[PDB]
Formats: C-alpha cells, structure tokens, sequence
RNA sequence: CAACCAGGCUG
DNA sequence: AAGTAGTTCTGCCGGTCA
DNA sequence: ACTACTT
C-alpha cells in the first residue's frame, strides 16, 4: 500500500533513453524498483 | 546536510551537531524540536535535481571529513574524501531506495536485477495490511495467521512499520539436496 | 519466496521423521536446492541466514541494513561465540537411516514470504462446456469453465 | 483439494494386506515382499537385521515414491533355506532385542532421581 | 495475533511462555537473549518463535463489538 | 511453444495432489521451471488421433533433435551434480548400500557384481554400480586434456560394453552433448532403451545423493586470506596502470590509434585494463578454491554457475556499463554529484572493485543499477522483437 | 542385562538424556522415529461452536485447541473412535471438554488451557486433562477478548497419532548423535584451513576415546553407542515416550509375523 | 580350475595422492627384470603404502583351487586371499611400447594400473577376468 | 488469426507443474480431480464391454 | 559539548525526525 | 451468453 | 525529403454500457 | 522501432 502511493507513470510515444536509469535519478527515484518488461523504467517509484 | 566550512575552529563541517541531535531525541523520548526546526535553523536544506548540478556531496558525514595521518580486511573498499568544497552531505545513502527495496536485506550484496525482482514480488506476498480487516468488506483479502517480524532488519523498515505489520515468517531453512523434490 | 527474487513452489512435504536433522534436534521447515545460488548470485540470502541464525540465538534484531560496517567475518565470529560452525553449516543425519550425511548443510532461519497464488485457485480442466455465442467456440476463463 | 486422507498413511484400505509376497523371477530362490501402509521406520530395520542371517544372500528395500506409504523388500537366500523364514527370524530378533532394550531402559530409569 | 501454541519446527509447547517472557522483560528488566533462555527455550527453532511473534491481537481487541 | 519439443506426448499416471508432475530431464525442452510455471494438457479423442501422438510425438522419440543433430534432453541439476560425485575414484560404496542401489534399478538382473575391492573390506566404486544402469554394447571413448588411456586426472571417458572404465561422469558425458552417453544409447539401442536410461541413472544417483547429501553457503564464497589480499593489489596495480595512461593523455602525449579519437582510443585502453584486471582477480579466487568447495563442485559437474559467477562473488564485480561506454556524465562533467568535475578515474566511470561478498558502495551500487536496468530493458525488447521474427 | 544396553545420563520430568549402547544404528533410528510419529495420544479433534465474538475466527481457535496438549497416561485404554461401535463417539472412545468465556473484566479477559472442562465420564482414568506446566498454572493462553466478547464451544478429543496430524505427537524434538570424533568417517568436514579448529567438538567427545594419529583407519569399525535425548510435551511422561516408543515399534515388527501367519493358511 | 598369471615383487618408486583423500596412484620397479615397470592406484585407506616398499604383486583368473557375488559365508572356504589387498577389474588395452616391451592396462572399477616387460606371452590373457593381489 | 488459426478447445487442462524424480521420462503425473473431469470416448467392444461396464 | 561533530549512527535520529513530521505519503497530501 | 477500457502476473 | 499507420510475444485472470 | 507508401 505504501509503495503504490509513491508510484510514477511516464506516458510513452511510439527508444530506450527514458526506460533507462538516469544519474539525476539519484536520491529521487529508486534504482531497483520498477516493473519488468512492458512499461519497465517508465513507471518509477519515489 | 549543509556542510559550509563555517568552522573557525577547524576545517569545513556539518551545520548540525551532536547537540542538535540529543536535542531531537529529546522530543522523540516524549512519546518541540521538529524537522522544521532543523530546517529553519538552516542546518539541512531541500535541493532539487537542477540545483543538485551545482554542489558537492559527502556520502558519510564522518569518513569524508576529518583529515588523514590498518584498514579492515573484511570490510569493503571505500574511495575517499578527496575534496574540501563539500557543500552538502547525505543524511544516509540507504535513502536512495524506495519502500520496496528498503525491506530487502543486504541489497548491497545482490546482483542488481535480483533486487528489482523482490521489489515486485513483495507486492504479491501476504500479511496484515491493516489491523482493522475484521471490519472491512473489501472484495478479496488475505491475512497471514501468525506473522513474525523478520530476524534480519533494516533501519528503514522502522518507518515502514514493517515490524508491526510483517509479511512472512522466519523459517528454519536448510539448503540441501534431499529426496530430489 | 525469500526477499531476493528467490521464488519457488513446494514439490512435496515430509514430516519430521523423514526430514534430515542436526543432533541437536532442530529440523528444517523448508529445504531449498543449493543450485539456485551460484548462477543467481544472491549472496544476500546467504548472509541473511548467517545473521539471523545468530540474532535468533542472541535475541538481538540482526541488522542487515544497506551499507553498514557489518561483515560475514564479523557475523561468523558471533556464531562461533555460540558453539555452532563458523559459517553456518552443521552436521546432519538422513532421517530415513539415521546415518550422518556425508556433507554439512547451510542451516539457520531466513524470512520467507507466502505470496498469493496457490495451486488450487488455478488447477483447471474442461472437456466440453459453455460455448461463446458469436463464435461457438469454448468460452474463455477458468471461472466460467472455459477451455 | 486433491489431498489424500492423512490416515491412509497407516490404515490398510478395503482389501489390502500388509504383506504380499511375489517370487522374483530374475534370480533363483529370492522373493519380493510388498509392505502396504508402512515406511522406512519398519523397512530399513527389517533390512538391517535381515542382513545378518548369513544364510541371506541378498536384502534391500525401497519406497516406491513418496506419495505412497509402502515399500518393496527383496530377500534372497541360500538353497534349501526359504526367505519367508529368513524374514521371520530377523523379525523376532528385532522384537527380542527391543524387549531387552525395554527392560534395560526401565532398569536404569527406576534407579534414578528427578529434580 | 495471539502466541503460537507450540513451535512450528519441533512441536515443543510455547503457548504459555508468552506472558512470562513479557514480564521477564518489562518487570524483571532482562534482555530477550536470555529472558528466553530462562523460559527454557533452548535452541533457535523455539526461540525464533517467541522472539519474533507480533501480538497484533491486542490492537485488534481494541476495537469494539 | 517454440519448437516440436514444446509439445510432447506423455503417458498418463494419475496421482494425487493438485499438480502436473513431469520428469526432470524433459524439463529443458519446454523451458519449464517450478517457480510457479503452468502447463497445458490436451487429451486426444479418436483411436487414430492417439496413434498420431504415441507413434509420432512421444518424448522417447523427441529425444535426439534435428534442430541440431544432437540430443535435446540430458541429466541435470541434482542427478547431474550428484552423478559426478558418485563417480570420483575417491568414492567407494559398501555392501549394505550397494545392495540398495542395485535394487533401485528396475532392470537389474539380480546379479550382485564383484566388488572392485575384495581385500580387507569388500567395496564397490561409484563408477561400478552406476554402470549397472548403462546397457550392454554401449561403447564410448573421449580424451579431454591430460587424457591418456590411464588418465591420471581421471579425464575423458572410456566406457566399454556398457561399463565405465575410467574418467568421471559429468555434463560432457551424460548431458545433452553431441558425443552423449545419451546420444549414443539413443542411436544405438533405440528411443526406447534410452528413455528408460534417464530413469535408471536418475533413480540410482538421486538415491545415492539422498544419503551422501550436498549443499552450499557463504562459506563457499570466501576467498583465502592472502589470495584475496593478492587480488586487492591486482586491482590496485591496474588502477595505477590506468591512472598513468590518464595523465599521459592529459599531457597530449598519445597516438590517436588509426580511426579513433584520442578520447576514443583513451577509454579503450582504460577499459581493457579494468576488465582484464577483474578477470584475473577472478581466476585467482577460482583456483584458490579447493575441490571441497560446493560452488566449485557445482561448476565442475556443470550443474550450475560458471567462471564469472565465482568471480563476482569472491573476487571483483567488475566495470559496469551502459550502451557500451562506462557510466556517463549525466551531471555536467561527472557521474554523481559526489564527485568533482572532469573525473575519468575508475571509481567514477563505474568500476565495482568490491566482491558481492564484500558489498558495493553507494556509488558502486547505483552505477551497478544503471547497468542492470539496461539488461532488464532490452530483455523486454529482444523478447518481443524475437517473437515477431519467430512468427 | 542381555542385548542392547542403556545408561541414563541426566534425567528429568521433561527430558531423558541417555546412552543407547550396543545397538544397530537402524534400530536406534527406528526408535528415534517411532517416538516422533506413531505413539498414540489424545487431543481435541472436533470443535462445535455455539458462539464466538473474539477477534480470532472460528477455525483459527479450533486449530489451536488441537495443539493444547492433553493427558494421555491411560490413552492405551481408550479406543479409536473409528474402531468403537458407536454411531460416531462415546466415553469409550473419547473425552469431551467445554469452553465458555465472557469479557466481564474491565481489562482484557484471558482464556487459558486451564479453562477447559471435561464433561464426559472419564470412566476413571488419567485422560483429557489440559496438561499444565505453566508457573501460575494456566498453561497455553488460548485467546483474549474485550468487553462483551463471548466464546462458547465444545470439544471432543480422540486417540490418533502423529502421522494423522502432528497435534498427536508426544515427542517434540529428540537429540541424536554418534561417533563424535568422526572415526567411522561418516562425514567429511568442510573447512577453510583446519577441520578440527573450525568445527566445534560435541559435549559427547568426552564419553568416547579421542582418535590419536598413528593408528591406521578402522574400517571394520561399525557404530554402536548413541547419545540421545528424548524431550516431551507432557501428554506422556518422558520415560514413556521411550518405553512406548520401544513398545509400539515392537508391535509393528510383531504384526509382520502375525501377517506371515494368516497368510500361511493358504 | 585355474592358477596364477604373473608374480614378482616391486619397490615403491613413489606414491601420489593428487587431490585424493582416500586413494593414491603408485609406481614401482621389478626386483628382477629391469623391464617390468608398474603403475597402480590404491585405496591407501584400506591398505596404506609408503615409498620404498617390498610388495608382491600377482594376477590370475580365480581365487580357488564368477557370477553373483556372495557375502562371506567363506568363514571356511578356499581363499587365494593369501595377501592384504585383493582387487578385481578388467583389462582394456594391450599396448606395445615398441621393441619387445609389451604393456597392459587394468581397471578396477575406476582404479587403474599399468604393467610392462614381455614374458606373460601366454599368461596375461586379454580377458576381463583378473583379480589383483598384493602382500607386505 | 484468433479463431481459425488458433482457438480455445474442449478436453484441455492446466495447473502448476512440479518435477518428480520418480516418473519415467515419458510419463506425466495427473491430478485425480483432473483425470476425473477429462474424458475419452471409447466404443463398446467385446474386447472391453466388461471393462467399460465396470467403469460405467 | 552541544557543538561536537556527528558520526554515522546520529543521522538516523534526523531521519526519524523527517518522517515524524512529513510522513511516508506526504507528497500525495500536500 | 458480449463489448470496451484498465490493471496484475508468466522469474 | 517530412509524415502516417501496421506490427511491435503468449496465455491467464475490476469498472462502465447499449 | 522499422518499413512501405503518402504528402
Ligand atoms: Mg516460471
Ligand atoms: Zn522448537
Ligand atoms: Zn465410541
């Protein structure tokens, strides 16, 4: 229940840039928690 | 943490000090000196991604500060405090994580992906989501008969209330081939 | 499943008498296969166990938090402080014959979760049943007795 | 759901006999006895003892598959010696040894003080 | 969530010891590590049992009808 | 369902409990694992329909696959890891037990075979009884490395008339290998005989292993005191080997290797250094591990784990990467904000010096993630991309 | 005396450390097991619920009630409901207890194993008494309740062994060891440096002569002398959990002869 | 209905336990022809062996003056057991170390052995049969 | 593509699989509850009339 | 010495403070 | 006996 | 040369509507 | 994405 309350959706387009883990993500979004395949990295957790 | 070298009695150094701390645990034990106070007292400040670009952070407060004048063979191998420009310091790195990952014991010892797995499955597990289930009429719901708090723990868990509402049991596990089943 | 993406399902169950044991009496509640460790490279599982074996002995909430000053080396010392093998292993006896097991086994506790998904909510079978209307083919869904 | 009844582990079902002895055709003077509703407890032991009658050429037993409470026991003996007997003895012996072990445990016990 | 009667692992009764343990802590002001040793909970199978139980039942009781 | 084998004809055996139970050696052809996988069953309906399955697509037939003129099922996991140990010259079995192993084999002609060792105590060797499973007329010759018709290392494999003469039995012999004990038995005795061999071999080894036991745990992941110290310096030295080339390029004293930037050519050296380092850092630990080491024993039989596995556990994890280049500068001229601009050293481009036994640092960890996150992504790509291709 | 001898080391009301000597491992084990699994005992096995307002759901409670140890001294004179001729059950095959609790107290009222109330004629025999070893003598805190929480149910204890379900097991842990100084070589110690140094010696190394280099390998060396320790839960006196063990096993080995008999008629 | 097929004593050039807790491959020369070399693995647990040693080695197809193996019983039976180590195995190859120096290899369910010389011309049969024996 | 080239069918079943080191390679353990749902149309023949009547 | 430095352990007390005020779901609320 | 949208597993 | 739509893997299993 | 055919 906690984890769902801190869930992020990032609408797609038609690449792999957004799916990947960015540096600026440090401290803000979790590096390990993200849905496998499909919307991987598109859905993030604070 | 703000590290401004405002130490006319030494090098650069964290705004917050052991006093600030015992002054907080003071209020902890009363269950006046909030988070907001650590803030207004310009000791800790909120830096976004953009503003992060222009600063320098110290992982561990200690380690990465006092000077250098043996090392443990069992521990890992840390880089160093090769800098003096330290403007800020991380409260603790364990906080890069999220609720999910925060319950994984020793995630600093797992092959990266394995952590993303348990990060999804813990959401497939069973326990006691609330203590008032007896009163809720939600379609579908499962409560584990006798939930035991974990033996292995995380200082993070403490805030996720994990010990009061666990989701598993400490099983006496033996790793071995037996019947072959 | 453990907390290391170590999912798995039961395959059979035995009672104490068939279960392998340590002279001390203790017997396992779970028996996972050694093969799911090497290639998975999930040492954490291994440590959580050594740490928990201890914490259970000492009754001190073992700390497996992110980056700490703890080590296998340290933990092994506290467990030796309690009389058991330094790395966890113990000698065990094959419950069938009672004869010792030529090997030693990594024993000790480990938090294991029981996740939703029990066979009996799945296991499904059908030989003729409800057919769709547009199509006339079998219907979709175990709940509706489809194929 | 597909769970068998717990008691089936020891209650001989309608029309089954503990023992069932079939003569092994592969070798001469040797047989295979099926023990219904039994397990290692009994098996391993009757196998051990059976492994002393120096007139017993072969003896071994196996539990077909965990799911089923039962095991087969193959006993091969020297000519003119019928295994059925060999099984008999080995049985008795076990009883006799146990009885002793009982008297004896009771002996020591009676001669004790609790706290 | 009420104490488990008996240890999952070895069967040894443990339903009684709940209250004793809780006082050998709050009252007798002892540490768990031994408060357990005191209640005869020798090996860990039984230990992990008491040392870990989370008596949620209390929070439950605290509701109403 | 990717190929013929993903669908095979089986013999029903009604059993209890809610699950489909299948043999293990037929696990690989479906790609089946027991972490909760489901499988479908279809039941023929005509007399000729079944015929089609029994004669055309029964597992026994599907054994040696045309996809690669080699068998597609072999001995695995337990039975595999165990069949090696049963074999080692070192291992001997005594009568009381040998009499069980014998019985457990459903064919056994009820003929106790003469102990290799009569002398003081009559003993039997793993190879020995194991061969009671291998039919007659089965001939096999190998020659691995120091193989020598007297293979001291107990190499290759020499089986005659269906009897193991020398050399351990592991993956390369009883696996789904080309020269396969299986590939041979199949071709030589029929889909039928072979089919039952998986049986026997299993029921024998599985049973022996039930009692000899086997396991694994942290203890097996720790590198010998000095061999570790020795690795810490193999790392360190390469650190400098890199530090140098680093200044050597800060001074403008580098030959832009034909076709590449100075920078391009620079990172190229760097990398080959760090990786090269780690690989040895690994090998070091890999040989320093005795044979009693479980993680090694598995690697030997070939039931699980490989080199880099041992490496990243006991030695050094290695240089994390993304899109080829080591961690980049998301933050202006730096990887994390815990570093100072324009840093190219290993401790910044993603070189995880620690072993998994040790524990990554906050940076090591997060760089490692960025790395993993990459796999997970394309893994979700290659997957579907493949699917379409396949169709 | 004559065959396999014993020599009780320490001994109490709950454990019976002792040395089984001059036996066959098979046998030591056979008994070991029989103790854990096939010894008769009594336990609640049916729970009729008239009223419950607790926070614990019916079966939840019911489950526990089965584990609350019960008296089983004279169990050997109580029949198995299944063999008795009654349409279901009688005092000849079962004990019947009661449980009624009301939240009278202004502060969390407690239901204990002691609150059980046999209602069937115990036909004069030690059976069905909620075994208590509790200090205050309340044993097994069944459950708790608030204000007007009520809990009324009835129990029906029957015979039954551990194979049918664990709640009938009397044993509960049993220490089993042998050849403390790996002299038969029945194991192979894993080590980093030294076997002897890293692997703890057992309290039983004493009672047996150390190895001592020189000596060759004793191969004809079998294995007698087992350092066992049979604990108990109470339902039966630790001594019994060993005698009845010894006996039960004996009867099984018995029936096999008896079987060979009727089978001899034809 | 048989007899021996080779006899002579050798001296342990050296004994080797390469990663073998309970077995060692050994090699010694003949106390007669400086032609007869020897290679033999041995269960150095049920019969230790220290370098420089007088060991009588034999062969032959029997033990009395095969089929299903019987337990002891032979409390009193014939027993060419006049030694303290008697294996059994099979002869796989008959190499020809050139010249007139022939060598044969015997495997005892895993444990190997190598012989040399050239006088067991009508003796060292190529058969499976082969009990090996050693004394002193 | 979804009705003709492939479709849902009668006489099919599906549960969780678990390996067993006790079945021949070519077998398949089937849960009773399933063996009891799934059926096979068999023609009454002097060869089985008896067998079948027993089942019926 | 209400003005001395601060080692590892300490940081936790701060973190405790954080949540005491903000709370795991803060964002959704504010 | 249905669509449409959405979400969740196959690790 | 920019832009648009098909196909983008397999199967199983809570809320509004004409 | 990636590829054909359109704008
Ligand atoms: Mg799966
Ligand atoms: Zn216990
Ligand atoms: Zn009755």
């Amino acid at each position: 229940t906690l984890s769902h309350l801190r869930r992020t959706n990032t609408p797609i387009g038609r690449l792999a840039k957004p799916r990947q883990l960015h540096n600026t993500h440090w401290g803000l979004v979790c590096p390990a928690e993200t849905p496998e395949g499909q919307a991987c990295g598109l859905v993030k957790n604070l | 943490f703000i590290v401004e070298d405002d130490e006319s009695l030494g090098h650069k150094e964290l705004k917050v000090r052991k006093g600030h701390i015992a002054k907080l645990m003071a209020t902890e034990y009363q269950d006046e000196y909030t988070w907001s106070s650590l803030l207004n007292e310009g000791l800790v400040e909120y830096i976004d991604a953009e503003e992060e670009e222009s600063i320098l952070i110290a992982m561990q407060p200690e380690d990465l500060e006092p000077a250098e004048a043996d090392v443990d063979p069992a521990k890992r191998i840390r880089v160093s405090h090769h800098a003096t420009t330290f403007t800020h310091c991380e409260i603790h790195p364990s906080m890069i994580l999220g609720v999910a990952a925060s319950i994984i014991p020793f995630p600093d010892h797992n092959q990266s992906p394995r952590n993303t797995y348990q990060s999804a499955m813990g959401k497939q597990a069973m326990g006691v989501f609330l203590t008032n289930y007896n009163v809720r009429m939600d379609t579908m719901a499962n409560i584990l008969y006798y939930p035991q708090k974990p033996l292995g723990t995380t200082r993070a868990m403490e805030y996720l209330k994990f010990r009061e509402l666990p989701a598993g049991q400490n099983a006496i596990v033996a790793i071995a081939c037996y019947s072959g089943y | 499943a453990s907390r290391h993406g170590q999912k798995g399902t039961i395959g059979i169950t035995y009672r104490r008498e068939d279960m392998p044991f340590t002279a001390e009496g203790i017997v396992p509640d779970l028996i996972i296969n050694p093969h799911a460790i090497p290639s998975r490279m999930t040492v954490a599982h291994l440590i959580e166990c050594l740490l928990s074996k201890v914490a259970a002995l000492s009754g001190n909430e073992g700390d497996a938090s992110p980056f700490t000053d703890i080590t296998v080396e340290g933990i092994s010392k506290l467990l030796r402080e309690h009389g058991y093998q330094s790395r966890g292993f113990e000698v065990m006896y094959n419950g069938h014959t009672g004869k010792k097991l030529m090997a030693q086994i990594f024993f000790g506790p480990t938090y294991y979760q029981r996740l939703r998904h029990m066979v009996d909510d799945k296991i499904h079978a059908r030989a003729r049943g409800p057919m769709q209307v547009l199509t006339r083919q079998p219907v979709e869904g175990r709940s509706r007795d489809g194929g | 759901m597909n769970a068998p009844d717990r008691f089936e582990l020891f209650l001989l079902g309608e029309g089954e006999s503990k023992l069932k002895i079939d003569p092994d055709t592969k070798a001469p003077n040797a047989v295979v006895i099926t023990f219904e509703k039994e397990d290692h407890t009994l098996g391993n032991l009757i196998r051990a003892e059976l492994l002393n009658d120096r007139k017993v050429l072969f003896a071994a037993y196996k539990v077909e598959h965990p799911f089923f409470a039962r095991f087969k026991l193959r006993i091969q003996t020297t000519e003119g010696y019928d295994p059925k007997d060999a099984l008999k003895n080995a049985c008795n012996s076990i009883i006799n040894k146990l009885g002793a072990l009982k008297t004896n445990f009771e002996t020591e016990w009676n001669l004790q003080t609790l706290a | 969530m009420i104490v488990p009667v008996r240890c999952f692992s070895c069967g040894k009764v443990v339903g009684d010891k709940w209250e004793s343990y809780l006082n050998l802590l709050q009252e007798d002001e002892l540490d768990e590590g031994t408060a357990l040793s005191r209640l005869g909970l020798k090996r860990y199978c039984c230990r992990r049992m008491i040392l870990t139980h989370v008596d949620l039942i209390e929070k439950f009781l605290r509701y109403n009808p | 369902s990717l190929h013929k084998m993903s669908m095979m004809a089986h013999r029903v055996k009604v059993i209890p409990y809610s699950t489909f139970r299948l043999n293990l050696s037929v696990t690989s052809p479906y790609n089946a694992d027991f972490d909760g996988d489901e499988m479908n069953l279809h039941v023929p309906q005509s007399e000729e329909t079944r015929a089609e399955l029994s004669q055309l697509c029964a597992v026994p037939l599907q054994i040696v696959s045309p996809q690669s003129n080699k068998p597609c099922m072999g001995i695995v996991q337990d039975t595999l890891c165990g069949i090696r140990k049963l074999t080692l010259r070192d291992t001997f079995i005594e009568l009381d037990q040998v009499l069980n192993m014998l019985y457990w084999v459903p064919d056994w002609d009820g003929v106790i075979p003469t102990p290799a060792i009569i002398k003081p105590k009559p003993l039997w060797s793993g190879k020995q009884i194991l061969s009671v499973a291998i039919p007659n007329g089965i001939h096999l010759q190998r020659f691995d490395e120091g193989t020598t018709l007297l293979s001291p290392k107990d190499n290759g494999m020499l089986i005659i008339d269906g009897q193991i003469i020398f050399g351990v039995v592991e993956k390369k012999t009883v696996g789904s290998s080309n020269g396969g004990l299986i590939h041979v038995v199949t071709r030589e005795k029929g889909p039928q005989v072979c089919a039952k061999l998986f049986g026997n071999i299993q029921k024998v080894v599985n049973f022996w292993l039930l009692h000899n036991g086997f396991s694994t745990g942290i203890g097996d992941t720790i590198a010998d005191g000095p061999t570790m110290r020795e690795i810490t310096e193999t790392i360190a030295e390469a650190k400098k080997k890199v530090l140098d080339v680093t200044k050597e390029a800060q001074a403008n004293l580098l030959t832009a290797k034909h076709g590449m930037t100075l920078r391009e050519s620079f990172e190229d050296n760097v990398v080959r250094f760090l990786n090269e380092a780690r690989d040895k850092a690994g090998r070091l630990a890999e040989v320093n591990l005795k044979d009693l080491n479980n993680v090694k024993q598995m690697v030997m039989a070939g039931s699980k784990g490989s080199f880099i596995n041992i490496a990243q556990m006991s030695a050094c994890v290695g240089q994390q990467s993304v899109e080829g280049k080591r961690i980049a500068f998301g933050f202006v001229d730096r990887t994390l904000p815990h570093f100072s601009k324009d840093d190219y050293s290993p401790e910044s481009k993603g070189f995880v010096e620690n072993s998994y036994l040790r524990g990554l640092t906050p940076q090591e960890f997060f760089f490692h993630a960025m790395g993993g996150r990459e796999g997970l992504i394309d893994t979700a790509v290659k997957t579907a991309e493949t699917g379409y291709i396949q169709r | 005396e004559e065959g396999p001898q014993v020599k009780i080391r320490e001994a109490s009301k709950d454990n019976v450390d002792f040395i089984l000597s001059n036996v066959d491992l098979a046998m030591a084990n056979s008994l070991r097991r029989v103790m854990i699994a096939e010894i008769p005992t009594l336990a609640i096995d049916s729970v009729e619920v008239e009223t419950n307002t607790t926070v614990l759901a019916d079966e939840f409670i019911a489950h526990r009630l089965g584990l609350i140890p019960l008296q089983s001294m004279d169990i050997e004179q109580l029949e198995y409901s299944r063999d008795c001729f009654c349409e279901d059950h009688c005092d000849k095959c079962s004990v019947v207890l009661t449980l009624q609790a009301f939240g009278e107290s202004e502060s969390t009222t407690n239901v204990y194993s002691k609150d059980l109330v046999i209602v069937s004629n115990l036909m004069g025999r030690n059976i069905g008494h909620p075994i208590i070893q509790d200090k205050e003598g309340n044993g097994v805190l069944i459950c708790k309740l608030r204000k007007g929480q009520e809990l009324k149910l009835t129990c029906v204890a029957k015979k039954g062994i551990a194979k049918e379900h664990a709640k009938w097991g009397p044993a509960a842990a049993i220490e089993f060891e042998y050849d403390p100084w790996n002299k038969l070589k029945h194991t192979d110690y894993w080590y980093e440096q030294d076997s002897a140094k890293e692997w703890p010696q057992s309290k039983n190394c004493e009672y047996e002569d150390p190895p001592n280099e020189g000596d060759p390998f004793d191969y004809k060396a079998q294995a007698d002398t087992f350092y066992m320790n049979v604990e108990s839960v109470g339902s039966i006196p630790v001594d019994q959990v060993v005698v009845r063990g010894i006996d039960t096993l004996q009867k099984k080995v018995a029936s096999i002869l008896l079987a060979l008999t009727q089978m001899d008629q034809d | 209905m048989s007899n021996t097929l080779f006899d002579d004593i050798f001296q342990v050039s050296e004994v080797d336990p390469g990663r073998y807790n309970k077995v060692c491959r050994i090699e010694a020369a003949s106390t007669t022809q400086d032609q007869c070399k020897l290679t033999l693995d041995i269960n150095v647990e049920l019969f230790p062996v220290a370098a420089q040693d007088s060991l009588t080695v034999t062969i032959a197809s029997s033990l009395n003056l095969t089929r299903s193996w019987r337990p002891p019983q032979a409390g009193d039976r014939s027993l060419a057991d006049d030694y303290d180590y008697v294996m059994y195995g099979t002869a796989y190859k008959f190499e020809e170390v050139s010249k007139d120096l022939i060598a044969v290899y015997y495997s005892f369910g895993g444990l190997l052995m190598r012989l040399e010389g050239n006088y067991r011309n009508l003796n060292n049969l190529k058969q499976e049969n082969a009990y090996l024996l050693i004394r002193r | 593509r979804g009705n003709l080239m492939g479709k849902r069918v009668d006489f099919s079943a599906r549960t969780v699989i678990s390996g067993d080191p006790n079945l021949e390679l070519d077998q398949v353990g089937v849960p009773k509850s399933i063996a009891k749902t799934l059926t096979y149309p068999e023609v009454v023949t002097p060869y089985n009339i008896d067998r079948l009547t027993q089942l019926v | 010495d209400e003005s001395a430095p601060i080692t590892a352990e300490d940081s936790w007390a701060v973190i405790s403070a954080f949540f005491r005020e903000k709370g795991l779901v803060s964002q959704q609320l504010d």
